[PDB]
RNA sequence: GCGCACAACUGCGGGCGCCUAGUGGGCCGCCGCUGGUAAGCAGCGCCGGCAAUGAGGACACAACCUCGUGCGCGGGCAAGGGACCCCAGCUGCGCACACAGACGAAGGGCGCGGGCGCGCCCGCCCCGAAAAUGGACGGUGCUCAGCGCAGCCCCGACCCCGCGCACGCACAGCGUGGUAGGAGGGCGCGCCGGCGCCGCAGAAGCGCAUGCGUGCGCAUGCGUGGAGGCACCCGCGGCGCAGAUCUUGGUGGCAG
């Protein structure tokens, strides 16, 4: 279904969850660079998590990839539908959250009829 | 089709590791009968299975063995999904077959 | 693969046939250990009777009912052996400990069970004859281990019906060489091989 | 090794494209019909038959055996030259002794003692 | 290379005929190999070991026989291993791991114009060393000769080479590798012995 | 280890177009340690140091085994102990001269703990039986000699076997 | 002014200016010292380290040893090891018997093994050798798991090598640790000037999922909700919290 068939390749299925989100409540687990002095995640000690990194970044072409190949579209009307219409193959469209249900008919006509895909339906 | 039949079986004893660090991409083997490091030169780069049961369903996880380890006939197996710590002491079969390190 | 043996202890150093045995134990082996009260310490016996007043001496001051136990079986205190050649406190090195059941004699469950040895363990390949050396039931019953004698007895009535049940069998043996080198034999054998 | 089939002792004929090789163990004597199966599931055994017939057979409708499944395969065909072919090595096997329970036999393991021992 | 191996052989039983003794040349070039990590070097060694370029173990360069180089080889010499090639490790290092320093030219007619502070590692193509040298070297075996027979056109083709980035030894260096050989260590002059090393190092 | 001979000499210079040259026999590991024992002679015995050496020859001292019988070999060394210097006479019976110095070596350091490096050997002389000084290596020197074998050694790798099996034998 | 001319080796781009931070309690090792009976004491010199340096090996262990350090994969190794814990060992030659190896002195020992001239010397062992919770070659234990050696082999780091990717660079390539600290580019929040839009056919918010993302975070689905909101570009700023015996509010355990 792709146009070209990517592969997934994120370097690692870690999350990178903060220190201390397991502990604390109050510790939300939104990655925050551990700045403390005697800190072991820091210190990069063998046994506590791992930091994220350049390193950790996955492939520039592979990058917000979705379904394999295709790359997420940002649908609100059926305006929106008019620049895939080319480019079917490149793009998965998605129709946005506060998109009406009359609207959301509307969008999902159009959208088999130009060949565009929607995640959303 | 048993395994036993075509297949010389090997028990799973450890990972490739340190003292203390582990490498769990890299399964230790010891084949029965082989016992010293040019006997286990016969079987490199032969095929080998992990037979297991997940919910009762039957799986075969294949691998090849990569290296020799040691002097005393142990080899290094790399298979498609790495070994569990749970499976060290049980049978993996070490096939009479060579295959290689692309394809398994 | 048959991962079950069976271990006769006698003229075996210690600490030499526990590594043996563990390090089986960690493969998926169950090993039982007969004859443990013949398991041999080696080294003068006045050394080693001072190293088991030192494992004696051992003991929680606060509570001793959660002190080192000492045990004054030959069968538990060579379990307490093997039982730290293994990492016991993890779940890998205590579901191997339960693999060994080792006894002293030999009990009538083993019975005409066919035993093993370890020969890089054994007292006669290890040890020089010049050196001293002692077994666990000549330390262990001057220790509060009240069944040498009985051990020895009911270990003689196994090796006596053993040796009646080898006298037994290796004439069978004896009869079926003489059977299949007989040329009544043969021209049988060779008959379904025409056939076949 | 690993096939259908996977411990019967079978013969081999040719070696097929896409890393293939055409096998039969003869179907009159050990119930095994043409196959062709990966190259490498073939332990060679140091016996060899003489056949002097030409192997080059029509494969386009061999069934050819994968790895894993054993999927049962439907029934024997018509056998337009696998019946000449087939009859050459039971005319082979004829002449050696001991080859037709050989054939016939499933492989088992030797006993291991040593890897000299796993000569074959 | 055969012809002028020949005729050291030839000039060496032909003394032994005689009563004489006779030991040729000695080489043009010692092959160094630096054994001991980056850490913890003085900064008189650490000086000695860039002008070397050896910046990390288990790299290996060829280094002039002159009187300061072999003052400079010695000053460092615990934490090196050197030694003489002969023909066949010279040719065995830049064979099997030679590259090239090369400046990048952006023009194709005006090879004056040239970067100077951003030199590539590159293969050691011919190409490479017919545009180093303008046209006096353009092969890989006439790069040799300049290291072999020292000519005046060594110490560019030295410099040309990048320093080997070798691999650590097969079999390991078999002990305490930081202390001198004369001690059963690895480090120190391996007069004509350093093929020992280094071809298990290549690869 | 081997033996080397290594002739070497001061470097000749217009001043001094043919200095003597010396050799020196060493049992050594390879040539770099003989290389180094040779610089020290020449260091310590004249005044030559190592820069102004050239080393003009090493070979490889090798003996024809070619019936391979047993010589005896008497050998005169200098070991230094941690404490001191000593001299020390050791025979020994062996296949050749580059072999009797290993169990040399190896006899110094289960008996005194003396490493190879701490040991320079006087001489070594192959000697007859009549000459050997020493009674226990002049026992073996007899003809007819016989002893059994009392330690028993296995004849396989085991890990566990059956109690019927013979291992020994 | 004319003429001559590129000067040992090796490496390699270099010079200078401006603004500003942090720092100004240090500590440790090596070698060299001073005071002191000494000190895990105090004070210096040189170099290296820790601080701010992870990882491997040291039983654990800021500094020792190896050795640097993006994210992986493959190889080869280092220090250190290869009875079992615990990855990896076999072949030979010695030596030692003391709950030794496993803190030690002067002084001793017809203890054993070598050597020299009864006395010396060298190894191992012994005596000298006594502390208070029970207990530490790390443990098990080991008397060829001790003390020595040789041969071949093996294991073992993020090291080295090779490959791939990410990021940085002046980009056929090279590089990648980081406290205090500086810099860059983004994410996020309230509102502004615009500009594209969405919403009672259900906005924000919320709950649970899925996806994207190195990460800050983002998008969607379902449920709830019942009237607003989003994106981007700009501009303004009371703009991001785990800490402050923080403030206020709520709630636990304690505790029926
Ligand atoms: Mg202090
Ligand atoms: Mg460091
Ligand atoms: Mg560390
Ligand atoms: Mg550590
Ligand atoms: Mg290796
Ligand atoms: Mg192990
Ligand atoms: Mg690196
Ligand atoms: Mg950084
Ligand atoms: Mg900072
Ligand atoms: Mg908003
Ligand atoms: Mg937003
Ligand atoms: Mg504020
Ligand atoms: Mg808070
Ligand atoms: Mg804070
Ligand atoms: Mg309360």
């Amino acid at each position: 279904e792709p146009y070209l068939r990517v592969p997934r390749q994120r370097k690692t299925k870690h999350k990178f969850n903060r220190f201390h989100s397991d502990r604390f409540k109050r510790v939300k687990k939104s990655w925050r660079r551990p700045k403390g002095i005697d800190n072991r995640v820091r210190r990069k000690l063998s046994g506590a998590i791992k930091m994220p990194n350049k390193g950790y970044g996955t492939d520039k072409l592979a990058k917000h990839m979705v379904h394999g190949g295709f790359r997420l579209v940002q649908i609100r009307n059926v305006g929106d539908l008019l620049p895939l219409i080319s480019q079917n193959r490149f793009y998965c469209a998605e129709v946005a959250h506060s998109v009406g249900a009359k609207k959301r008919i509307e969008i999902f006509y159009k959208a088999m009829e130009y060949g565009i895909h929607l995640t959303n339906g | 089709f048993d395994p036993c039949l075509t297949a010389i079986p090997a028990t799973f004893i450890s990972h490739m590791r340190g003292r203390r660090i582990v490498h769990p991409s890299h399964s230790l083997l010891r084949i029965e009968g082989v016992k010293t490091r040019e006997d286990a030169k016969f079987f490199l780069g032969n095929g080998v299975v992990s037979l297991y049961e997940l919910s009762g369903k039957k799986m075969e996880n294949r691998g090849r063995i990569r290296r020799l380890h040691g002097n005393s006939g142990v080899v290094a197996a790399k298979f498609e999904r790495n070994l569990p710590p749970n499976k060290i002491g049980t049978e993996v079969f070490v096939k009479l077959y060579k295959v290689e390190d692309d394809d398994y | 693969i048959n991962k079950e043996i069976i271990v006769d202890g006698t003229g075996h150093i210690a600490g030499k046939l526990g590594t043996y045995i563990a390090k089986k134990l960690l493969e998926g082996y169950t090993i039982t250990v007969l004859c443990a009260e013949s398991i041999v310490l080696t080294g003068p016996i006045h050394r080693t009777k001072l190293r088991y007043k030192d494992y004696l001496n051992k003991r929680c001051l606060v509570n001793p009912l959660r002190g080192p136990f000492h045990y004054k079986e030959p069968s538990k205190l060579f379990m307490r052996l093997v039982k730290r050649m293994v990492p016991y406190k993890k779940k890998r090195g205590a579901a191997a400990l339960q693999r060994l059941q080792v006894f002293e004699g030999i009990p009538e469950k083993f019975e005409n069970t066919e035993r093993s040895i370890c020969p890089r363990a054994l007292l006669e390949y290890c040890a020089n004859p010049i050196r001293k050396s002692a077994t666990y039931g000549k330390l262990l019953s001057e220790f509060g281990w009240k069944h040498l004698n009985i051990t020895e007895e009911m270990k003689k009535k196994v090796l006596q019906r053993e040796e009646k049940a080898k006298k037994e069998k290796d004439a069978r043996m004896e009869e079926i060489q003489r059977i299949r080198e007989s040329s009544s034999f043969n021209k049988e054998v060779e008959e379904i091989m025409s056939r076949i | 090794l690993e096939g259908d089939f996977t411990a019967r002792r079978v013969v081999f004929l040719k070696q097929v494209e896409n890393n293939k090789a055409l096998c039969c163990g003869p179907a009159p004597i050990n119930n095994v019909p043409f196959f062709v199966i990966d190259e490498r599931y073939l332990l060679r055994t140091s016996t060899v038959l003489d056949l002097k017939e030409d192997v080059n057979i029509d494969i386009s409708t061999v069934f050819e055996s994968k790895r894993g499944v054993v999927a049962d395969r439907m029934d024997i065909d018509a056998n337009s030259d696998q019946k000449r072919i087939e009859n050459a090595i039971v005319d082979a096997v004829s002449s050696i002794r001991f080859m037709k329970r050989y054939l016939a036999t499933p492989f088992k393991m030797p006993k291991f003692k040593s890897v000299s021992s796993l000569k074959f | 290379y055969k012809e002028h191996m020949k005729k050291e052989e030839d000039a060496r039983r032909e003394a032994e005929a005689r009563g004489a003794f006779y030991v040729p040349k000695e080489p043009e070039f010692y092959v160094v190999v630096r054994i001991r990590g980056i850490h913890k070097v003085p900064p008189r060694e650490r000086k000695i070991l860039e002008l070397i370029r050896l910046k990390k173990p288990n790299h290996a360069v060829f280094v002039r026989n002159n009187a300061p180089m072999r003052a400079m080889l010695h000053k460092v010499r615990a934490y090196i291993a050197f030694g003489f090639a002969d023909i066949h490790l010279l040719r065995t290092l830049v064979y099997k791991r030679g590259m090239a320093k090369v400046s990048k030219r952006p023009l194709a007619n005006n090879s004056s114009v040239f970067k100077i502070g951003q030199d590539m590692r590159l293969n050691l193509t011919n190409e490479a060393i017919e545009d180093h040298f303008g046209g006096r070297i353009r092969c890989v075996e006439e790069l040799i000769y300049q290291i072999y027979m020292g000519t005046d056109l060594f110490k560019k083709a030295n410099n040309f080479l990048w320093p080997f980035t070798l691999c650590s030894p097969r079999k390991g260096f078999g002990g305490r590798k930081a202390k001198d050989i004369t001690q059963g260590g690895s480090t120190g002059c391996h007069y004509d012995k350093i093929g020992n090393l280094i071809y298990r190092m290549i690869e | 280890i081997k033996e080397y001979r290594i002739y070497g000499s001061k470097m000749p210079t217009e001043q001094e177009v043919a200095p003597q040259i010396f050799f020196h026999n060493v049992f050594a590991k390879n040539e770099i340690v003989a290389r180094s024992r040779f610089n020290n002679l020449m260091k310590t015995k004249y005044k030559i140091k190592s820069g102004k050496i050239v080393i003009l020859k090493i070979e490889e001292l090798v003996e024809d085994l070619k019936d391979m019988k047993i010589k005896n070999y008497g050998i005169q060394l200098v070991y230094r102990s941690k404490k001191g210097i000593h001299n020390m006479y050791k025979e020994f019976r062996s296949i050749s001269r580059c072999k009797a110095v290993e169990m040399l070596f190896n006899d110094m350091a289960g008996r005194h703990k003396a490493k190879r490096d701490d040991i320079k050997i006087v001489s070594l002389k192959e000697l007859r039986s009549e000459d050997l000084r020493r009674d226990r290596v002049i026992q073996f020197t007899k003809d007819d000699v016989m002893y059994p074998v009392f330690k028993k050694v296995l004849n396989s790798k085991y890990d566990f076997v059956l109690k019927g099996t013979n291992i020994f034998n």
